[PDB]
């Protein structure tokens, strides 16, 4: 609040701070200004997608295991693992914080649902309606993207997983 | 019609407005202050011989 | 035809950099009428009822006041045309990239599988159309990675192995259209023990027959 | 004390002159019906429903207004549908038609020319 | 859009090596992305023609 940090209560400034002008009114529309783009910078990143897709009760991902990135149903937030681990890293005279328009349990829910729906369709998601297909298939498919003949993944899916979860 | 006036129209198109602001108001004037004292002579200032 | 019903029924975008340029040049011209601390806000009123060593001080309060909003102005606007700037950068992109090819790049020309663009003039921007192709209707299968025939496994060469129920076919991965597995859209490497999931079905053989 | 900002939420004038007030971040308890209590602040004019639909005018933390149930009313976004992929261990689903869509995406270029 | 919802061909965009997939994480005012990419190893050396 302008007024409030020049003269603070007092009357005698505000009549003379009257004689400036419109200075404070631009001010307060340049500060809104940068947190109505803040909301739009979140939305743009997270809400990338048309549903809320959730993962199968089962995990039969051929060996690949994605627990520590999925989230953990015994939370009131419901992050995952990795997501707790790097959420426990990081009045006055007219000023104010507002708070985001989505809670960082939205924020989660957005993505895991983008998880899900990467581990249970591939790329068809982001193109259109999900399509499901097996998660080594759509592995394989990828060795194909990269011009890897895809047996070389059918022949050492074992290992593969292995590297995967070591690395996780 | 604070809105209206806030936007300089008569027309509002569908939104959300920030319009004025609330601020409590405080009655009545609390002076606190200390015990002991004395009236503090001036009278060996202003009178001294 | 529904662009055409759409618009002539949105450039919000376009809308919102004339009105923040009219306000600004409103808000500057509306500052030459305070006095900043001063008797009036008219030079002829300051030089008309003040002695020369008398209006000096009270011209130079206003001087102080217009140069300091000038120079708002003139900030405002070098940060202004800075993101203008931006958004242009990414308008000569999509011109190459979505215009003048076809991008792979995924959601940059549109949302679904790019096929083309189309570019038309706005009044101080660019309107693209994409077009785009999106898949429709599916239906469900059974799949297998490898088929098992004469002890040797089998992958389709662009394809998926899809199964009706009871029969085996391939397709191709995002259209349906099923073909009969044959060795000339397969292809072989090793034997069927060490892949994970194959079935044990039948690869037709061209020549075997037509020359027997 | 308790200052802060006010805000007039409105479905818009061609629409009708029904009005919910926003105070920022104060109690709704010293304010001088729906009164509701937010995580931004305090709400008056719109009631609380228990439904949650897609965004309309955003009021913060979680929660959006409209125009539906008439007069304003709270409650909390809605992110979005809720699909469930059938997925099995050999499954597959194909598509057997397209449909060509076309849209529009709009972008400035340029800005007006000023001397002074 | 291009490392989560896709595969991508550009060299360094999503990681070291050949883009296989990636996965996002929220973190508090970011992202944090997983990129799984693949590495070739162990070489030798050919005649060739
Ligand atoms: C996925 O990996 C996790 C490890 O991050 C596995 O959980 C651990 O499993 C070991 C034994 O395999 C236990 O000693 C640990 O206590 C487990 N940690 C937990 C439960 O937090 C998990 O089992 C793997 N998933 C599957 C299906 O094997
Ligand atoms: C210095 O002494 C004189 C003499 O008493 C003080 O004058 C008295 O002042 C009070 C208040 O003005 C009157 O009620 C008395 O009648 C005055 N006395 C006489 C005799 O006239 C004077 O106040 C003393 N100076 C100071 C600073 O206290
Ligand atoms: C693919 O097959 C699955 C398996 O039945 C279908 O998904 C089920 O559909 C029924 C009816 O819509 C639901 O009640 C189930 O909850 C679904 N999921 C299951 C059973 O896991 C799906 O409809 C089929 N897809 C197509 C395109 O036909
Ligand atoms: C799977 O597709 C095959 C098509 O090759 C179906 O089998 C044929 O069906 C037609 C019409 O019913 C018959 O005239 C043929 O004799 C069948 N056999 C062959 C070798 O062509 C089969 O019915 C389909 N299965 C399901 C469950 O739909
Ligand atoms: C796929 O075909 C092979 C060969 O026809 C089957 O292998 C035979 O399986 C039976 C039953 O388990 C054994 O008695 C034979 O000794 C096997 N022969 C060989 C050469 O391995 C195989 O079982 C078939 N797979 C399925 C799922 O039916
Ligand atoms: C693929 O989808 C198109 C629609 O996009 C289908 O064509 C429509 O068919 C209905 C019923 O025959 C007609 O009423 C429409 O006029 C058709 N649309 C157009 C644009 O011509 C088509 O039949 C579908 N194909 C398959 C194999 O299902
Ligand atoms: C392939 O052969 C080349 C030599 O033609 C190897 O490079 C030699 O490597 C050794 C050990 O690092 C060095 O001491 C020599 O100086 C290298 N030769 C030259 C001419 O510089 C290379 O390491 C071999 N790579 C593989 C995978 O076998
Ligand atoms: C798939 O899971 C089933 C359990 O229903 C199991 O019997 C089968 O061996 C699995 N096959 C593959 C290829 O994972
Ligand atoms: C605005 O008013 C016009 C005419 O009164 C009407 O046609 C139009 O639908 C109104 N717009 C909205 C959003 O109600
Ligand atoms: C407002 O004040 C009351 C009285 O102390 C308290 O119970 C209530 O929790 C306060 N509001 C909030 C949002 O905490
Ligand atoms: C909304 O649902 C909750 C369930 O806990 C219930 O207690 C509450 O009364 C409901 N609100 C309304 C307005 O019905």
């Amino acid at each position: 609040d302008c007024t409030m940090y020049i003269c603070g209560d007092s009357t005698e400034c505000s009549n003379l701070l009257l004689q400036y002008g419109s200075f404070c009114t631009q001010l307060n529309r340049a500060l809104t200004g940068i947190a109505v783009e803040q909301d739009k910078n979140t939305q743009e990143v997270f809400a990338q997608v048309k549903q809320i897709y959730k993962t199968p009760p089962i995990k039969d991902f051929g060996g690949f295991n994605f627990s520590q990135i999925l989230p953990d149903p015994s939370k009131p937030s419901k992050r995952s693992p990795i997501e707790d681990l790097l959420f426990n890293k990081v009045k006055f005279n007219g000023l104010t914080v507002l708070p985001p328009l989505l809670t960082d349990e939205m924020i989660a829910q957005y993505t895991s649902a983008l998880l899900a729906g990467t581990i249970t369709s591939g790329w068809t998601f982001g193109a259109g309606p999900a399509l499901q297909i097996p998660f080594p298939m759509q592995m394989a498919y990828r060795f194909n993207g990269i011009g890897v003949t895809q047996n070389v993944l059918y022949e050492n899916q074992k290992l593969i997983a292995n590297q995967f979860n070591s690395a996780i | 019609s604070e809105t209206k006036c806030t936007l300089k129209s008569f027309t509002v198109e569908k939104g959300i407005y920030q319009t004025s602001n609330f601020r409590v108001q405080p009655t009545e004037s609390i002076v606190r202050f200390p015990n002991i004292t004395n009236l503090c002579p001036f009278g060996e200032v202003f009178n001294a011989t | 035809g529904k662009i055409q019903d759409s618009l002539s029924s949105a450039l919000g975008k376009l809308q919102n950099v004339v009105n923040q340029n009219a306000q600004a040049l409103n808000t500057l011209v509306k500052q030459l009428s305070s006095n900043f601390g001063a008797i009036s806000s008219v030079l002829n009123d300051i030089l008309s009822r003040l002695d020369p060593p008398e209006a000096e001080v009270q011209i130079d309060r206003l001087i102080t006041g217009r140069l300091q909003s000038l120079q708002t102005y003139v900030t405002q606007q070098l940060i202004r045309a800075a993101e203008i700037r931006a958004s242009a950068n990414l308008a000569a992109t999509k011109m190459s990239e979505c215009v003048l090819g076809q991008s792979k790049r995924v959601d940059f020309c549109g949302k679904g599988y790019h096929l083309m663009s189309f570019p038309q003039s706005a009044p101080h921007g660019v309107v693209f159309l994409h077009v785009t192709y999106v898949p429709a209707q599916e239906k469900n299968f059974t799949t297998a990675p490898a088929i098992c025939h004469d002890g040797k496994a089998h992958f389709p060469r662009e394809g998926v192995f899809v199964s009706n129920g009871t029969h085996w076919f391939v397709t191709q991965r995002n259209f349906y259209e099923p073909q009969i597995i044959t060795t000339d859209n397969t292809f072989v490497s090793g034997n069927c023990d060490v892949v994970i999931g194959i079935v044990n079905n039948t690869v037709y053989d061209p020549l075997q027959p037509e020359l027997d | 004390c308790s200052f802060g900002g006010v805000s007039v939420i409105t479905p818009g004038t061609n629409t009708s002159n029904q009005v919910a007030v926003l105070y920022q971040g104060v109690n709704c308890t010293e304010v001088p019906s729906n009164v509701f209590q937010t995580r931004a602040g305090c709400l008056i004019g719109a009631e609380h429903v228990n439904n949650s639909y897609e965004c309309d005018i955003p009021i913060g933390a979680g929660i959006c207004a409209s125009y539906q149930t008439q007069s304003i009313i709270a409650y909390t976004m809605s992110l979005g549908a809720e699909n469930s992929v059938a997925y099995s261990n050999n499954s597959i689903a194909i598509p057997t038609n397209f449909t060509i869509s076309v849209t529009t995406e709009i972008l400035p270029v340029s800005m007006t020319k000023t001397s002074v």
